[PDB]
């Protein structure tokens, strides 16, 4: 679970840039069409102040970062792990609200000593 | 009355339960996860802090055991 939300992390935690050429319905586009159209829209030489400027002909979209809750997750897998070794939910480094004070909390405390 | 048992006890012969039910538990116990975990919470409970010995008027015995008087709650 843990390679799995490494990789999905860098697909899936940022966005990415689809730039489109031609019009629908349009003219035929081609790979060393492309290819310039790359060397433009690079990110490896593109700087944060950038502006672009094209005909109707060119888009440039969004994939954005398709937000998933990896961090509940970690908090499950961690449960489990945690409860599975016998240690308290708080030695993975995880919080709940409630279960840090009372009886609540030092049943668990009474459980591990 | 009586000096033994004249009620039935309702078992006798089976048709109640086999070394295969018995493995089943050891399963259980020895595959660990949160279900293991929650039985061996419910042990330490009722277990784990440990126990205590006393015998009632002990010290009206002090008995020469192995040649030094001892009690039985020493035994």
């Amino acid at each position: 679970n843990e390679a799995a939300i490494n990789q999905a992390i860098e697909l899936h935690g940022f966005p990415q840039r689809h730039v489109k050429v031609g019009k629908e319905d349009g003219a035929p586009v081609r790979d060393n069409d492309l290819r310039r159209v790359r060397t433009i829209f690079d990110p490896r030489t593109t700087d944060a102040n950038t502006a672009y400027f094209t005909g109707q002909d060119v888009d440039v979209e969004t994939l954005e970062a398709h937000n998933f809750d990896y961090s509940a997750i970690h908090e499950m897998d961690m449960r489990n792990l945690t409860t599975a070794l016998g240690l308290p939910l708080e030695a993975g480094n995880v919080g709940a609200d409630g279960l840090g004070s009372g009886k609540p909390a030092e049943l668990r405390f009474a459980l591990l000593k | 009355a009586s000096s033994t048992p004249q009620t039935n006890v309702d078992s006798m012969g089976g048709g109640d339960l086999t070394f295969e039910d018995l493995r089943d538990i050891k399963d259980v116990r020895d595959s660990g996860g949160q279900v293991a975990q929650l039985m061996d919470y419910k042990a330490l409970l009722n277990f784990g802090e440990g126990c205590e010995i006393h015998v009632e008027g002990d010290d009206e015995t002090k008995q020469l055991v192995d040649g030094e008087p001892m009690t039985l709650s020493e035994w």
